[PDB]
Formats: C-alpha cells, structure tokens, sequence
C-alpha cells in the first residue's frame, strides 16, 4: 500500500485510502532534538511556534487549511491538513511560508512574541507536569553527556539566550533535501502528488546536515527531584533496550506487553490476568503503572512507570515488580506469551490503523528517514506470531539478568531506597 | 432494531451499541450514571472475571461511556472474532445480575471517583448550570451520581428494564460486513428482548433565557455564556463556534473554549473564559459580549468549518447533515449567565 | 508486603540489622559495638567446650 | 478445612436416595440433639470457624439485620458459658429456627475462588 | 466616643464595646471574621495567657462576637473590678501584637471550625444565599471566612487601622455607675486612638427584587423567601413575623422559623420552611404563598407583638422605638426565593 | 499517655501483663500456662543453689 518514489533527493511517500474524508500532506525531516546542544536546545521548539504563529495561520484558515507540527529526539514534520481536491493549496501554502520565504515569519514582534509564550509553555510544564517531567529527567540522567539527553521543549534557562540569528543557523543546516521526506496520507493519489511536486520547483536546500561526534551509550545512574509539597510519588525505571532497526525489536515489545498498564480505579482494569496483580492489590500499592518500550537511532530504553500515594511502602512496591522481571529469564509461561500476543497485535492494530490522517504522516514519514521504507502491518503480524518461550528468556537474560538501571522521581520519594539495595532485586540468590 | 456496518480490508473492527438511555431520560438524579457503571458486571451465565480473561487471549477490550443523551457499549476485537463480541454485548443487555454486593463493592466506589474528578474543575461546573438554566426537567439533569438523591438497587433495575428495549437502540460496526452482522444480530438474545417504544421526542424543548447563577469556588475563576439554538439554526452557531476559536478573529486570544452541543432537535451553544487572576476574567468577558453585540461577518470562516465538521465526522455514523452555505451574519441577543471562581470580583449579568 | 516485615519472628531481624536507617556520617568509632557483640559469643562458646573438662 | 461444596455434594446424594435418607437422617438427628449447642441460644451456623478469607468475605456480604442478630447470640453464649449454666430451656433454639442463614454466602464465595484458580492455570490448544 | 451606662442594685456588671466594622464593612471577604477571631490574643505590654490567669482570680470573662454590622468586645465581671477591664478592652484596640505565629495556631484554626459547623446547617446557608441576591455587595457580603479570597496579615492589620477609631465604636455599660465610666475610659487608652471617621452612612442600600438561586445539598431540605423593607415600613413586618409564628395564624404549624433583621437603614425579612422529605416542603410553600397573596390583617397580633418586642429589647441598649399601633393588613408583592437541598424535586420561582 | 505506656520497658510488661485483651469465657485450663513458667523459675534457682555444692 505505502508507495515510495525519489526525485531529485527528496522523497515521496504515500498511503492512499480512498475511504477517508480528509487529505493531508507535509514534509518530516530527519533531525529532531538530538541534533542540538547544551546552549542552542529549545531552536526546535521556537521552529514550531513560528510555523503555528497567529499571522501564519490566519493566512491557512482562509484557504481552509488547519497546520501541525511535531518535534522528537530524531524526526520534526509539518503537515497542512485539508480537504480532497484542496492538496494543490496545501502545496503552495507548504512552499511559499516555509519552504522559500522565512524572513516574513521571522521578523520582530513575531519573533518576539512566540519567545514570550513558549518561555511559559515551559515554566508551568517544569511545575505543574509531575508524570512527564520524571521520563525527561530520566533520559537526562541515562544518556548524560550525548545528544540522547536533551529535552525535546529545551530548557529555561536556554531559551532566554537565543536570538533570531540561531533559528537561520538550524535552517541552513537541516532544512535541506537529504534530510526530507515528503509524505501524503489519507485521499491522494501518488501520481498526483508527485505530479505537482515536479510542476512547481519544491526544492530545499542543498548542503548536507552535519555528523554528530559521539554516539549515545547508556549509563546506570539516578536522579532525585525530591520534593516534600507534592502529594504523591511519581517514579521512572529502566534499562538499557533496542534500537528501531534491530532484530529483537518486537520480543522487547511483547516482553513490556506481558506486564502491561493498570488502573485501580477502573473495576475491569483489576482483573487482568496480570500475575503482579495479586501482590499489589491486598496492600494498595500503587494508583496506575504502565510498561514501555522506547526505540530510537542508536539505543533505547525499557522499564515502567508508577504514580502512589502510598509513600511508607514504596520499597515493597519497587521489590514485587522487579522479581517478576526475573522470570522472564526462569520460569515464563507459555499461557503469558500467548496473551500478549494477542493484545500486542490489538494495540499496533490501534496506532497504525486510526482514523487520523496526521498521525499516520508522522508514523511513515519517520519510517522512511530510519530505512528507506515502511513495513506493513500484515508482515508485522507474522513475525509477532513466530515468537516462542526460548525467544523471551534469550532476550530477557542479556537485557534484563543483573544489569545497570536509571531510576528518576519526584515527590515524596525518601520512601526509595538506595541505588544499591534496587538494583540487587535484577537477579535471585535461589537461582 | 436498527443494523448498518461499514466495510473496509484492515485488522481491527468495532461494535457499537447506542440506547437511548442518557442523562436525559433518568428518572431520579445519577441513576443512569449507576446503570452505566454496571454493564460489564457479572451476568447469568458468566462471570466479569471470565470474560476479561477469555476475550484478552482473543484480542478485543470493551468499554462503556454516558452522555445526557445516549448510552453507548462499544467493543473492539480483531476482526474474525465477530460473533463471540455480538453475544458478549447481548448478555449484557438481557441477563445482567445485578447483585447486592457488587454495587457495594465495585459500582458505588467506581462512581465516587468519577464524581471527584470532575468536581475539581470549574468548567465542567459551569457547564452543568448552563444545562440546568437553560433546560431545567429535560437535558437539565445531572450528569453524574452524587448521593444528593437516594438511588437503590432496584431503581437500577427498573431503569435499565425500560431503556434496553428492541425499539429503543441501534447497532453499528466498522470494518464489518454487514450481511454477517444482521445474520449474528439475529439468532442472538438481542432479538428476544422486549419490544418497547422509543423514547425519543421529536418536540422542541422548551428553553429559558435571561438567567444567572453563581457558585464560589477554590482555585481558578470562569466566566461562561450559553444560547439554546432551534434545529434550523445550528449551522449558524457551528460557523461561529469555529470562528471564534481561530486566528480569523481577535477574541480567540481570549477565549480559552467555544463548541456546539448538537441533539436531534436542537443545541446549546457555550463560551468559557478562564484564568487564575479574577481581574483578567472579568475584562475578557466584558470586551467579548460587546463585540458580539455589534455583530460578526462569518463568511470567511465557512471553507475552514466545512474542514473541521469533516474531521470530527470521519469517526461519527450519524452526524447532524449541515449546509453552511447561507451563513452569513451573527448578532448576539440574549443569553444565560454562569460565574464560578472569585465571584465577589466577577460581573454580574447586568453589568455585561 | 515481603516475608520479612509480615512475619513475627523475621520483622525483628529485619528492624534491627537490615532495614534499621542509619546516619551516613558515622565513622569507624561506631564498629565497636557490633565487635562486643563478637567478643561476648566468643567467651561465651569458648567457656562451654572447656567447662566439660573442669573440676 | 473440608470444602462446603464438598459437604454439600455428598450431604445431596443422601437426601435424595429414599433408602439412604431413612437410615441416615434419623441418626444425624439425634447428632445434633446430643451436641447441645443449641441450649447455648445457638445456631450451627454461628459455629464455623471465621478466620480465613472465604468467611470473611461471607460475613461480610451479610445483611444488618442478620449481623446485628449474630453479634447478640455469640455474646450471650459466652456470658452463660462463664457461669457454667444452660440458657433456661425456653430461651433454647428450636428445631426450625436453626437454618442454614449464611451457607448461600458461603457456597457463592467458594464458587468464585474456584474459577479464579482455573484460569489462572489455563491452557490454550490450537 | 460615646459612654453611656445605668446602675443597678446588683453584684455582675457588663461592659461593652461596639465597633461599626462587621461583614459589611469587610474590603475582603472574610477578613472581618480573622479580625474578630484575632480580638483577645497578645498584645504588645500583656500576654493573652496572663489576661485568662489574671481576670480568672477577679471572676471575670471576656467574648467578641461578630454580625454584619457590629464587632462587639463583651466583658462580664463582678462589680468593684471595673477599672481593669476598662484598660484590658482598650488595649485589645489598640496595641494587639498581630504575630505571624499566632494566625496559623491559634486564629485560623478557630476561624476553620467556625466554618465547618456553619455549612453542615442549610437554614444558614440559605439564609446567606437570600443576602446575597437581594443585596450584592454590602450588607450582601459574606459573613464568614471559607479561603476563596487570599487575606493575608497585613489585609487584617490595615482593616483594624480603619474600623478601630475614636469616631466608630460606642461605650456602654450595664449595673454600672455612669459617672465612674466616664472618668476611667477618660484616661484610659481609648482617649488616646486616632479619630477617624464614621463609616456608617446615612443613604439607603440598594435592593433587588425578582431573584433567584438553588443550591445542592446532602440533607434537609429548605425553601425561603425574603423581603427587603424600608424605614417606613419596619413596624409592619415586625408584626407579620409574630404573627405568622404564633398560634394567631393557620400557617404556623407549615413555617419553621420567620423573622426580621433590623438595621439602622433598613432590613429583610425571612421565612424558611425545612424538613427531610422534599414533597412536604414543595406542597408547604405554594400553601403559604398563595395565602399571604390573597392578604391577611394583622390587628389582632398587635398587643401580642408589643410584649415580645420589649422582651428582646431588655438587653439592647438602643433599640428603636416602633409604634405598632397604625398596623393594619399585609399583601404580598415580589419577593426572592431560594431552594436548598433536592433541587431537583422544589419548585420554582414562576411556579409559585 | 501513662507512664506505664510510653515507657520502653514497661510497654512489654503492660502488652503482655496489664492490658492484654483476655476471652471471658476461657476455663480453669487456661491456667496451665502460668504454671509451667513457676515451674521453669522454681528448677532454676534450686538447681543455681545446689550446684554451689556439687562435684
Ligand atoms: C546478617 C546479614 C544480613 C542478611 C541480609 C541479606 O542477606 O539480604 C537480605 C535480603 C533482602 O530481603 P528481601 O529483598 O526483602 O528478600 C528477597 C527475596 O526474599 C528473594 O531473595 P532471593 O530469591 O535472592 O533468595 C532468598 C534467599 C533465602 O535464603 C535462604 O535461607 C534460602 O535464598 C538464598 O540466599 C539461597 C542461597 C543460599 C546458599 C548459600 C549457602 C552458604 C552456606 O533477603 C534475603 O536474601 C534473605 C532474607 C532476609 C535475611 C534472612 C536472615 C538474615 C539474618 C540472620
Ligand atoms: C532465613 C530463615 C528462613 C529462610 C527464609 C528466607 C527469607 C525470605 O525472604 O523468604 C521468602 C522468599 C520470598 O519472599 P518475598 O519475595 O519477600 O515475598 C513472599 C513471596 O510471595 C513468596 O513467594 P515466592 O513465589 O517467591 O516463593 C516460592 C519459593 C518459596 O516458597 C516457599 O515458601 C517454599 C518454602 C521455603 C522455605 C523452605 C522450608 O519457592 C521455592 O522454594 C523455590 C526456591 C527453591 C530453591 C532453593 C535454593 C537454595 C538451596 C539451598 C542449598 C544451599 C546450601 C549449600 C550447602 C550447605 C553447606 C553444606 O522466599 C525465597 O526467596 C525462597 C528461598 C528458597 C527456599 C530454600
Ligand atoms: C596514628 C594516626 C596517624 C593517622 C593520621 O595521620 O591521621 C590522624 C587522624 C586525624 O583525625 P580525624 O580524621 O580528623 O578524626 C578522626 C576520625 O574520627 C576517625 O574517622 P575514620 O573512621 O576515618 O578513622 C578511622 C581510623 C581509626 O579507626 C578507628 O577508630 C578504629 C580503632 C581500631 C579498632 C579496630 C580493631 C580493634 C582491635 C582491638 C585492639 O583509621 C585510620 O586512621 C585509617 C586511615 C589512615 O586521626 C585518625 O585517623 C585516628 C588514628 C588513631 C588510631
Ligand atoms: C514501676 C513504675 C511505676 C509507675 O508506673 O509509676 C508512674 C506513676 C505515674 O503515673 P501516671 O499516671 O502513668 O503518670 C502521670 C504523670 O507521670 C504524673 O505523675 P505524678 O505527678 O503523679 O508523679 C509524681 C511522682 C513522680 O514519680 C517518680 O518520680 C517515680 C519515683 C521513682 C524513684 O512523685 C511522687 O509523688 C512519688 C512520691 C510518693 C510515693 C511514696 C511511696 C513510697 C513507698 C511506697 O508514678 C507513680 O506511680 C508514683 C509513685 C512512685 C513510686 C511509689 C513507690
Ligand atoms: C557487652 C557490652 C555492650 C554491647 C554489646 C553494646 C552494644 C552497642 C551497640 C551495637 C551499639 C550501636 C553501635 C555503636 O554505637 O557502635 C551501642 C551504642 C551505644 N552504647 Fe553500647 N554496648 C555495650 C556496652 C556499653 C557500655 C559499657 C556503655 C557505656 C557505659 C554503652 C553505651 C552506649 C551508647 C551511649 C551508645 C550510643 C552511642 C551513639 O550511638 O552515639 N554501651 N552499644
Ligand atoms: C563475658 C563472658 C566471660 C568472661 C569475660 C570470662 C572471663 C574469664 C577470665 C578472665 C578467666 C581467667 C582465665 C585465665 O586467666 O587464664 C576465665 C576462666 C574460666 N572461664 Fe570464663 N569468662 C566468661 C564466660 C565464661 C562462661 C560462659 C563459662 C562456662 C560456661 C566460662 C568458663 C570458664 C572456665 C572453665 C575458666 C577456667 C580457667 C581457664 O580455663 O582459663 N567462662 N573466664
Ligand atoms: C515451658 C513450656 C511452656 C510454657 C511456659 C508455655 C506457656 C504458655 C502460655 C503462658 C500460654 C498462654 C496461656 C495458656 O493458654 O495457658 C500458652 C498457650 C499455648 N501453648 Fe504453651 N507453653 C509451654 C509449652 C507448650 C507446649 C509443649 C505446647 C504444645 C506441644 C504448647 C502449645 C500451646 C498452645 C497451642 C497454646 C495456645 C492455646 C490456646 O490459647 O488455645 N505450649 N503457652
Ligand atoms: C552488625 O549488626 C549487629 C549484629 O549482627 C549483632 C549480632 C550484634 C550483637 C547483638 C547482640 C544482642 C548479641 C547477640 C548474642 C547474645 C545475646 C549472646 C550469644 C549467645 C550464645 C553464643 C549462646 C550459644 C551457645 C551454644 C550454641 C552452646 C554451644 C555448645 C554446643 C553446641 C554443645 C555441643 C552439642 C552436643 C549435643 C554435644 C550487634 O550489636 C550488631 O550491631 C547492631
Ligand atoms: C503473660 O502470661 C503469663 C505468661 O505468658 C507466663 C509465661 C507466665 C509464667 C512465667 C513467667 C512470666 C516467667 C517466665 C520465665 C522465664 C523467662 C525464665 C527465666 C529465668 C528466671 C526469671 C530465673 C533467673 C534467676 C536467677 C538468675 C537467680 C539465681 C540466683 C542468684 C543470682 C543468687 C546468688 C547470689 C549471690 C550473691 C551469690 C505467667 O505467669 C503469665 O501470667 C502473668
């Protein structure tokens, strides 16, 4: 279904559905957060805001045209989405505000304006965003000093330094043909798409992006944001885990689907067959915890993430998960595999087959810029099918079986104890 | 006993079943609320244990959500295990057990934590004045269950025997053929429900304007405006809702949130403004209600509504059919009037 | 909770040698505790083998 | 530790064998008269040892009327036990008041935690 | 600065200081009920720990209260110890210390309970809810603090500085010598107080008539009415409260309580009608107010208000002469109205 | 709090001794318990004072 061609140095991409009410196209470039340093960090989030201006997007709502961005550690897009018929408009609108004209945007009192409401959209996320600002701080503390470890909005205090000449310099040096792909999702044709590309000029830049020094290397180490006024205990842990183009990329996924998510206040998120569940529901340990599994260009990460009120018992609570971790290695069942199959195939089922054009943009542009193509998902269903017991404790025996950890939190945390006394529970003595 | 579906070559499917059972229709304060928080109980024949395991080793969630006018029992599973969730959704409607202990246990403390959640926030509160101003015996009940009104076991029983009724609900599917749904929907406890009637009203509600109301809260101040509109009428108010949310208009600044509540026989049109400083909500809200009284010109803004109506349509079955086309002017005249916050530095209604 | 708090005998091993906070500052002048704890069981021990050959 | 669904299935095989039930019954009977906890003021269903999770869900899914009627029963038959005397013999149980009142709890508590062990050593074929 | 006193063959005397600084004079809300909670702590020559330990041994007891126009500073002692408390009462107005420590020990924790205990009563609340709708800001202030509004220490140092002058507080005494009074508050503290000016005026309040407001509520139901009244007409309501308490009326098994609050300039009248099951209420208030429309002559309840007015005057020192004697009928005109409790099963105001 | 509860030894003997909660119907063969700890205390000191003298 995913048809891609080349022009010239950019690409084009597309998924056609013929069944949708809304077409969308835009270009993602292959450079995100990770390509900035210690003092330029937050160019990307300003790049954002300048293309969401006031000015910028009164011009699109006339035409009938709505914008989006996105930033990542590796991939930033911007997508026009409209109408079918109306993608010649989005095209231009695409070409002449951002392609080939950015002196307009980037003039003062719209430079100056955009800098004062992102300095804000900052400082209450610093205070006010408990859950999202421990898995930011636990990237910083297990990728520290790489470019894996800077935050994806930038930081305050780097923010009140830039200027309107270090928005040109991230331009000149990313914003070119080699680092595009050009991705159309929802009501159109790829011969149309590329026919009007070529119609018009629709060229970027020519030069190529800069290579980055030091690659990323995971470190176990911990950071604590303890803070006595907050009423509860938020708390990240992982290790070290894939990168995107790896062959044990959909184990570790089934291997975080086998722990899952849960809620205590939802009445049939309590009767999961979780075998953790049972330890941690006599004593109310926790509110809501879920597992991940986090991929990127040179590594990953793999581990959970919990919110409780119950501080004097946080210890039991990080000793019972942690010693199911370990059986992954010993003693998982066939039964759990099997499980998490099914509800694997359900939730990338979910993500990839949503009804919105701009999330299925971001999702195949950012697969084309890592390998050339996309994957679909009926071959996707046959390699989660194929996997078996001896896969798991394979993987979980080289990944999991006494490693390093990052742990990060924030709160009431004098409950977590020492890096020590946490990281003895990634083995058993009885084994 | 309405089925229509919808067919597509993907992996996931969808069952929905819509029942004319909402906020609207309960006849004691949050019983509809405590009949929602029941429907994947126990039944007759299967526990709520089992089924949680059986159909997670099958690949399918289920989930059930209120409004004031609907009660909707959705399921998604891969798609060749259709008839096993039709059945699932069947039970639920005609055998539920609806036991002493299970409500002490597992509905009451579920309703509680919806309730506390949406008290802390102001602006669900002022939308639930809106409703009660504006409307006061029909869309103007609670939405919610908060013990005000006492609500027992079989109150939930007699509830729920007279909205699960076969004139009463309608069944739809994405990504399902829809010969094999009406064979499934057939030979099914569905179709040896009790034949009811429908509880829909075609008449106008009756509406009431020039209102007020006033409710002191801790933490952050908002000042909020509503309009009951006519069933001829609510393409008017979706062009303005859109506008006034843009970067087509100077207001957008300070609005913090405008939509149009659409039914099958007419609408509510809300306007909220909310900040942590009384001093800013109050002059916001004064520069917003002069501008509207001058009047707008909502032409521009009708190639960016026909958009926006397109995305929020693409998930919906039976969305409400609009023109758009003959939209061209806006004056505002009366409306009702709801102050949460730090009411002692908020307008009042004659003072806007 | 874990075996070692619930249970009667194990929650008084467990609060006195393995989950007891202790200072981070303390030197080595505080081992002389734990060492008079050894001399007591090694005259103790000592004492009981020899008293089956005393008059 | 004898499950009550186990007392249950082989208590019915009895009851509903006529030869069975003439020969048997009449001696369980006299079993009970001979035991004399109901000159205690109580019932059999008062007896059953309480200090596991299956009678504490039971006791606790017991409607008020029925709890508060228990709590006076147990009291009173300590307080008489201390004196070591009899209840007066009309203040005894009769025959027809001592009814199985929470065996139902009971048997429903059981059933639920037998199918929770079931499933959670399931085993899928195909 | 005015003293006044009579004397008494009797042992227990009674001195009083009343201060024009009540809830309608509060610049914020609540701020007059921290300054009341805040009267008998330290001050800057004595501790309020040797006020209690000494006054015990003399047999004496100090009280402040609070309404909406009053902060009242009470003393209630034997006889020959009236110097003293001349100086302890004006010290309180003068030299109290304001610590940072005691505000979060000792003043607004009492300020919490006396909150907590307020809002448990719906006949309070509605009461409150009828102040505010008939006047808005003023006499409609809040009476207590619940924390919507942020005081601080300094807002209830500068509203003392304002209420505490030698213009805006009355002296009086009761089984007191007049000519001793004088010469003790003469050289006491008091005479030494800034002379600022009266705050209150001469003008009369604004009402408003026609309102409305409904409140949801765990408990008893309530339903009241309110009536703002003039100068000229206080005599009038003051014998149609009596007379619809009393057994003189048809109506007094229906009404819980009615009564009417006089100001210098004005006041309200108020009738409630509570019980816990919401159709007694609904069917008690339509009863009443169709009765009181149709009209009712209020001649034989004359004598009888005369022996109750001079009842409750015994204690106040200047209460206002009514005459009573020119009363004749009452009609019932517009009113507000305010429903407390299950809302959603009283009546409405057009309803009525 | 009394003096009988706050202290750290005393606790022991008021948890165990004073206030310990007692079933009111337990008979005279309860009192065994009580018995056997005299009995402990009466073997050892008469053995301490014989074994002044023994060889
Ligand atoms: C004094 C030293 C302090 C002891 C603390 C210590 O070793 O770590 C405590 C460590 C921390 O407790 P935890 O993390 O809550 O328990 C971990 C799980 O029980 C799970 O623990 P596990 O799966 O790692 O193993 C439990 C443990 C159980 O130990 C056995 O007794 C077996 O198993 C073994 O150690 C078996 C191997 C022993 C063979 C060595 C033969 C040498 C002779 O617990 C243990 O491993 C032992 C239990 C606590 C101490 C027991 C008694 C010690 C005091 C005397
Ligand atoms: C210290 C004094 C007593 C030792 C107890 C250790 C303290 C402790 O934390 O134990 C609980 C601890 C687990 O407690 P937890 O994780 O804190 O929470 C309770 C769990 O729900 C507990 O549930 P779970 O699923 O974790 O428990 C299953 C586990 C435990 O389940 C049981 O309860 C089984 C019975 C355990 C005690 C047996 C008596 O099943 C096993 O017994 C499997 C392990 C058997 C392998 C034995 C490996 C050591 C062999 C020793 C030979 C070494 C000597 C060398 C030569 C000597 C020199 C000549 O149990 C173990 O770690 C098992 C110890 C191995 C048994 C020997
Ligand atoms: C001769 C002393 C020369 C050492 C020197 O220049 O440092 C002076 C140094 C200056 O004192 P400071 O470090 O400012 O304060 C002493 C700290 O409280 C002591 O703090 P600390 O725990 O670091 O000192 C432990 C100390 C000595 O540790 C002890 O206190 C342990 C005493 C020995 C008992 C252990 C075995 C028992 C055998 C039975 C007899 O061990 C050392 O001095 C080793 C590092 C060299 O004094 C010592 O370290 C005391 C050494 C006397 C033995
Ligand atoms: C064995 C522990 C006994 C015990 O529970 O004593 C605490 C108990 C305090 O009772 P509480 O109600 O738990 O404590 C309330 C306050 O501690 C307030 O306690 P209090 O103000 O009643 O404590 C006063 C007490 C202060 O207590 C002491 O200084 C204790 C004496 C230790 C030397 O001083 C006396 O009045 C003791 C002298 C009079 C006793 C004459 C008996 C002579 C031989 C029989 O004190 C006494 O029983 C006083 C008598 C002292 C020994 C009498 C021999
Ligand atoms: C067999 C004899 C003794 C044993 C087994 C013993 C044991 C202990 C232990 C294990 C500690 C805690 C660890 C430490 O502080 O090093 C301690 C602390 C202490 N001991 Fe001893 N002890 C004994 C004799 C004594 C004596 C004779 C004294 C004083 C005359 C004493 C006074 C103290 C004090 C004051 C502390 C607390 C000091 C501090 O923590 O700063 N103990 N003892
Ligand atoms: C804190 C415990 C103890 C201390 C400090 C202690 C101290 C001593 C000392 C200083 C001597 C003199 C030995 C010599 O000078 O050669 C001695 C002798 C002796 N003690 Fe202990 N003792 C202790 C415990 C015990 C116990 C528990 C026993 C028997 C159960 C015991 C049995 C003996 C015997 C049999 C001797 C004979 C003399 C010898 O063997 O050297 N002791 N003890
Ligand atoms: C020197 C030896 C012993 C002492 C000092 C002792 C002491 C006690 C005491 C004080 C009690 C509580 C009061 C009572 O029930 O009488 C008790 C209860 C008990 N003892 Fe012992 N005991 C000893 C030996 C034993 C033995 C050998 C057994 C069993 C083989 C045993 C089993 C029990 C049991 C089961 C209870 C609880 C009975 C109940 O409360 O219903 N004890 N013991
Ligand atoms: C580091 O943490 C610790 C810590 O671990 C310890 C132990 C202590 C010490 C604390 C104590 C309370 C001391 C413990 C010891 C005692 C109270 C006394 C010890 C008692 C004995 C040694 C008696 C045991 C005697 C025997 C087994 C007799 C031997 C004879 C035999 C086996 C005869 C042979 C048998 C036959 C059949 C022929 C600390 O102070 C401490 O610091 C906090
Ligand atoms: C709480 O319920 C109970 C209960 O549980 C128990 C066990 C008992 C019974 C027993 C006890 C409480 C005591 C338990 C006994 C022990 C722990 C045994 C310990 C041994 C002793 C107390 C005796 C020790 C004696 C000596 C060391 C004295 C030796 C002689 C000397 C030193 C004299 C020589 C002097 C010179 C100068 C040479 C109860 O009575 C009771 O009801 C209150």
């Amino acid at each position: 279904a995913e048809v891609t061609q080349l022009s010239n140095g950019i690409v084009v991409a597309t998924e056609h559905n013929p069944s949708a009410h809304t077409a969308s196209v835009g270009v993602v470039f292959g450079s995100g957060a990770a390509n900035e340093n210690p003092y330029n960090n937050g160019v990307s989030n300003l790049w954002k805001n300048i293309f969401l201006s006031k000015e910028n997007s009164a011009v699109a709502a006339k035409e009938g045209l709505a914008l989006s961005s996105n930033i990542s550690r590796d991939f930033q897009s911007y997508i026009v989405s409209s109408l079918p018929g109306s993608t010649d408009k989005s095209l231009d609108f695409l070409n002449q505000s951002f392609i080939q004209q950015k002196a307009n945007l980037l003039s003062s009192s719209n430079f100056e304006a955009t800098k004062k409401s992102v300095l804000k959209q900052v400082q209450d996320f610093e205070e006010n965003d408990h859950p999202n600002r421990v898995l930011e701080h636990l990237h910083s503390t297990a990728f520290q000093n790489t470019p894996l470890s800077l935050p994806t909005r930038g930081t305050l205090e780097s923010l009140e330094n830039l200027v309107v000449a270090d928005l040109e310099s991230f331009a000149n040096n990313h914003f070119l043909n080699s680092n595009a792909v050009v991705v159309g999702t929802g009501n159109i044709k790829h011969e149309d798409l590329v026919n009007s590309i070529e119609s018009k000029n629709l060229s970027l830049q020519t030069g190529t992006k800069p290579v980055l020094k030091k690659k990323a290397a995971f470190l176990g180490s911990e950071v604590r944001l303890r803070d006595d006024t907050l009423p509860k205990a938020w708390i990240s842990l992982a290790v070290e885990g894939e990168p995107v183009n790896s062959p044990n990329y959909f184990v570790a996924k089934l291997a975080a689907q086998i722990f899952g998510s849960y809620n205590a206040f939802e009445p049939a998120s309590r009767l999961q067959g979780i075998k953790l569940l049972d330890n941690i529901q006599e004593y109310q340990l926790c509110d809501n915890f879920n597992h991940f599994s986090l991929s990127y260009k040179d590594s990953g990460l793999w581990g959970f993430s919990t919110a409780t009120r119950n501080v004097t018992m946080i210890d039991d609570l990080i000793h019972f998960t942690l010693k199911q971790w370990n059986r992954l290695t010993i003693s998982v069942t066939d039964t759990e595999v099997e499980r998490a199959k099914s509800l694997l195939k359900l939730q990338l089922g979910q993500l990839y087959e949503s009804g919105n054009p701009v999330n299925d943009a971001n999702l195949l542009g950012a697969e084309v810029l890592i390998k050339g193509s996309k994957l679909s998902l009926g071959e996707a269903f046959k390699k989660i099918d194929a996997i078996t017991v001896k896969d798991v404790k394979a993987w979980a025996g080289k990944r999991l079986w006494d490693q390093d950890i990052a742990i990060a939190g924030t709160g009431q945390i004098e409950g977590l104890l020492d890096y020590m006394r946490i990281r003895s529970d990634m083995s058993m003595m009885r084994w | 006993l309405t089925v229509s579906a919808r067919d597509a070559p993907t992996k996931i499917s969808t069952l929905a079943v819509k029942v004319h059972g909402g906020s609207r229709y309960a006849t004691k304060d949050g019983v509809a609320h405590l009949l929602n928080r029941f429907n994947f109980q126990n039944t007759n024949t299967r526990s709520a244990l089992k089924l949680v395991r059986e159909s997670e080793l099958l690949g399918g969630t289920f989930k059930s959500t209120l409004d004031r006018e609907y009660i909707t029992l959705k399921a998604t599973f891969l798609k060749d295990d259709l008839p096993y969730y039709v059945n699932a959704l069947a039970d639920v409607l005609y055998k539920t057990a609806f036991k002493p202990h299970e409500l002490t246990e597992s509905v009451l403390p579920a309703a509680r934590y919806d309730y506390a959640v949406a008290e802390q926030c102001p602006v669900k509160s002022a939308e639930d004045q809106l409703y009660a101003i504006t409307f006061r015996k029909g869309l103007g009940n609670p939405l919610l269950y908060d013990g005000v009104e006492r609500v027992s076991l079989q109150d939930i029983k007699d509830f729920a025997d007279k909205v699960y009724t076969k004139e009463n609900l309608e069944v739809s599917g994405e990504n399902v053929v829809e010969a094999d749904l009406k064979r499934f929907v057939d030979e099914s406890l569905l179709s040896t429900l009790p034949a009811g009637k429908s509880l829909v009203s075609k008449s106008e509600p009756k509406f009431f304007l020039g209102e007020e109301n006033r409710v002191r809260f801790i933490g952050d101040s908002v000042a909020a405006i509503g309009i009951p509109v006519n069933k001829a009428s609510l393409a008017q108010y979706e062009v303005l809702a859109n506008y006034l949310t843009s970067a087509l208009s100077e207001l957008s600044g300070l609005i913090s949130s405008a939509k149009l509540d659409k039914f099958t026989d007419g609408g509510l049109f809300t306007l909220f403004v909310r900040d942590q400083d009384s001093a800013v909500v109050s002059s916001n809200i004064k520069k917003i209600v002069a501008d509207l009284k001058k009047g707008k010109d909502l032409s521009p803004a009708i190639n960016y509504t026909k958009l926006k109506n397109a995305v929020q349509n693409e998930s919906v079955s039976s969305p409400i059919e609009l023109n758009f086309d003959a939209v061209k002017d806006f004056k505002l005249g009366k409306f009702n009037y709801v102050a949460v916050g730090d009411v002692s530095n908020l307008p009042y209604l004659d003072e806007l | 909770m874990a075996f070692r708090k619930s249970n009667v005998y194990l929650s008084l091993v467990n609060s006195y040698i393995i989950d007891s906070p202790q200072p981070s500052s303390i030197n080595y002048w505080w081992n002389m505790g734990s060492l008079l704890g050894l001399c007591l069981v090694i005259q103790i021990v000592t004492g009981i083998f020899m008293a089956m050959h005393y008059s | 530790p004898q499950s009550f669904t186990s007392i249950a299935r082989i208590g019915d095989y009895i009851l509903k064998s006529p030869v069975l039930s003439k020969l048997c019954v009449p001696v369980a009977n006299q079993f009970i008269n001979l035991a004399g906890y109901k000159k205690l003021g109580l019932k059999f269903d008062d007896l059953i040892a309480e200090e596991n999770p299956i009678m504490q869900t039971a006791l606790r899914r017991l409607p008020e009327d029925e709890s508060y009627a228990r709590a006076y029963r147990i009291i009173r038959a300590h307080q008489t036990e201390l004196t070591h005397h009899l209840l007066p013999r009309n203040e005894w149980i009769k025959a027809q008041e001592d009814v199985p009142y929470l065996l139902p709890y009971i048997l429903e508590a059981e059933a639920a935690a037998k199918e929770k062990d079931e499933l959670d050593n399931i085993e899928v074929s195909k």
